[PDB]
């Protein structure tokens, strides 16, 4: 049906603290009378452009900022105009993640980066280098365990290694992305993905390992290390594993370079509730009390709100999160990012499974990541 | 870097009859027919890693259909296009949606008369040429 006037419907991904967010929604309803419904649909980031293009969907969509430029280019997001006083409550670099063509298109919530999570009982001294892992795995397999398991189905998790020695998505210069300069099939990207494929070939990882398999193995104490973000920590807590969160291993002496996401809340351009959505987001969610309610459910990472982040920063897990973030790069928010991710997803899976060589997989992905833009050049108006 | 096939030929010291071109997407060699069709449709040479590429028919049709289905948008009558760019229709690049050939001045003036709109796809304006409007 059409978006309902006089309430708020929120979409947020199923790995985030949606029950905590619903608690913020209950506070809003208690104070204002406005009911807040929080949902976590499958593939919400693909559903949103479909249903919002017909004028339907949630009032507010949560996702990392990398999806939002495509939404805004399609006219699906309302322009955000907080007062200067509210803008100063959040870190400047998080506003930049949600700025598209000079306009704010979402509220930033929290900064996410992958870290190395390790079992302190199994592995008191986690490795500093990727190159140590195979020998470390041989050692741990003799103890009935293994060194490392992480999600190999989503390119988010393998990108830090691909980027370490030179891979990049779109070249960034003068505050701008050149979609003609894609770095998916260069020598550094090939080196990183080849190292990952060799780990699988040498029986240190399995190509089929996904989020659920890796999470279960680490939280059952079967593997010494995983790679994951802050949303995963509270399940590890309840599994009673004694864990640490630390800097990602280096590859060829270079830091792993995670793509940093800013969890962001956009307002549907079709919402008849834009004023209420702004009141909820600015004055209920983006407060100490509101972010704490979400954080208590699933940890947000380093939040955009300065007053609360200065408390979270004292947590060594948050310090490690931001150390890894600072070595990585903030994701572009340009419309081309989804094509980039779909392209690299196929490349990593095809290479990991041996269906394609590393070179053929990444050569295909380099093309797919820019297919639309290549078509624009072919059909454009030149000489 | 030459953007059009004749200049690329006048720069590798060859002709359109002889030039060997690969598709930007699949890297397969173009058939000679595809080379001629590339030039007649006034397509643009694209450079990747400093090398020139054209496009084969299969990939051009494949990614064209994607771009149409996945970047649907709006339509305008020619007079509005004229107002919007200030130039006459004959001065604007408008391609056939089906064969990608630039519309002729006659085909564009025909669109105007029949009160037919042009269609926007990812910032590209399209119509339908007379040849693709007369086929089994
Ligand atoms: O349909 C067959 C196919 O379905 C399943 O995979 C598909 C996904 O279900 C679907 O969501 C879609 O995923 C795309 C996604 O739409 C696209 O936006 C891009 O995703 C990026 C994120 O945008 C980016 O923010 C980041 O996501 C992080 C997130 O920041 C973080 O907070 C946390 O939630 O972890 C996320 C990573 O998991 O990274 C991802 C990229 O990894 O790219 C996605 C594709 O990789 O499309 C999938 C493929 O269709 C099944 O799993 C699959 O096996 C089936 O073949
Ligand atoms: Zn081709
Ligand atoms: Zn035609």
């Amino acid at each position: 049906m059409k978006i309902e006037e006089g309430k708020l419907v929120i979409w947020i991904n199923g790995d985030k603290g949606y029950n905590g967010l619903a608690e913020v929604g209950k506070k809003f309803e208690k104070d204002t009378g406005i009911k807040v419904t929080v949902e976590h649909p499958d593939k919400l980031e693909e559903k949103f452009p479909q249903v919002a293009a017909t004028g339907d969907g949630p009032d507010i969509i949560f996702w990392a900022h990398d999806r939002f430029g495509g939404y805004a280019q399609s006219g699906l997001l309302a322009e955000i105009t907080p007062a200067a006083a509210f803008q100063d409550k959040l870190y400047p670099f998080t506003w930049d993640a949600v700025r598209y063509n000079g306009k704010l298109i979402a509220y930033p919530i929290a900064v996410e980066a992958l870290s190395l999570i390790y079992n302190k009982d199994l592995l008191p001294n986690p490795p500093k280098t990727w190159e140590e892992i195979p020998a470390l795995d041989k050692e741990l397999k003799a103890k009935g365990k293994s060194a490392l398991m992480f999600n190999l189905q989503e390119p988010y998790f393998t990108w830090p290694l691909i980027a370490a020695d030179g891979g990049y998505a779109f070249k960034y210069e003068n505050g701008k992305y050149d979609i003609k300069d894609v770095g998916v099939d260069n020598a550094g990207a090939k080196a990183g993905l080849t190292f990952l494929v060799d780990l699988i070939k040498n029986k240190h990882m399995n190509a089929d390992t996904d989020y659920s398999i890796a999470e279960a193995a680490f939280n059952k104490g079967e593997t010494a290390m995983t790679i994951n973000g802050p949303w995963a920590w509270s399940n590890i807590d309840t599994s009673a594993v004694n864990y640490g969160v630390t800097v990602l291993p280096t590859f060829k002496g270079q830091p792993s370079k995670p793509f940093v996401g800013v969890l962001s809340a956009g307002i549907n351009a079709a919402s008849p509730n834009k004023e209420l959505a702004k009141e909820f987001l600015e004055n209920y969610l983006l407060t100490d009390e509101g972010l704490e309610a979400v954080n208590k459910d699933k940890p947000l990472g380093a939040v955009a709100l300065k007053s609360y982040e200065e408390e979270l920063a004292k947590d060594p897990r948050i310090a490690a999160t931001m150390e890894n973030a600072q070595k990585g790069e903030i994701m572009p928010n340009i419309p081309q990012m989804s094509a980039f991710w779909y392209a690299v997803r196929t490349a990593v899976i095809n290479a990991a499974s041996g269906r394609q060589t590393v070179d053929a997989a990444l050569a295909a992905a380099q093309t797919n990541a820019a297919a639309e833009d290549i078509l624009d050049e072919l059909l454009g108006e030149e000489r | 870097r030459p953007r059009k096939l004749p200049q690329l030929c006048t720069e590798l010291q060859t002709t359109i009859h002889d030039i060997i071109l690969e598709c930007v997407y699949c890297k397969q060699q173009l058939l000679r027919r595809e080379v001629y069709d590339f030039a007649r449709r006034d397509l643009c040479i694209v450079y990747r890693d400093g090398n020139p590429y054209a496009v084969c028919d299969k990939c051009l049709k494949f990614y064209s259909k994607i771009s149409e289905y996945r970047h649907y948008s709006y339509s305008l009558y020619g007079t509005t296009l004229e107002q919007q760019y200030n130039k006459p229709l004959s001065d604007l690049l408008i391609r056939c949606i089906n064969c990608q050939k630039p519309l002729s001045p006659e085909e564009k003036q025909r669109h105007l008369d029949k009160k037919q709109r042009f269609h926007n796809i990812r910032g590209r304006w399209t119509g339908r040429c007379m040849s693709c409007s007369r086929s089994s």
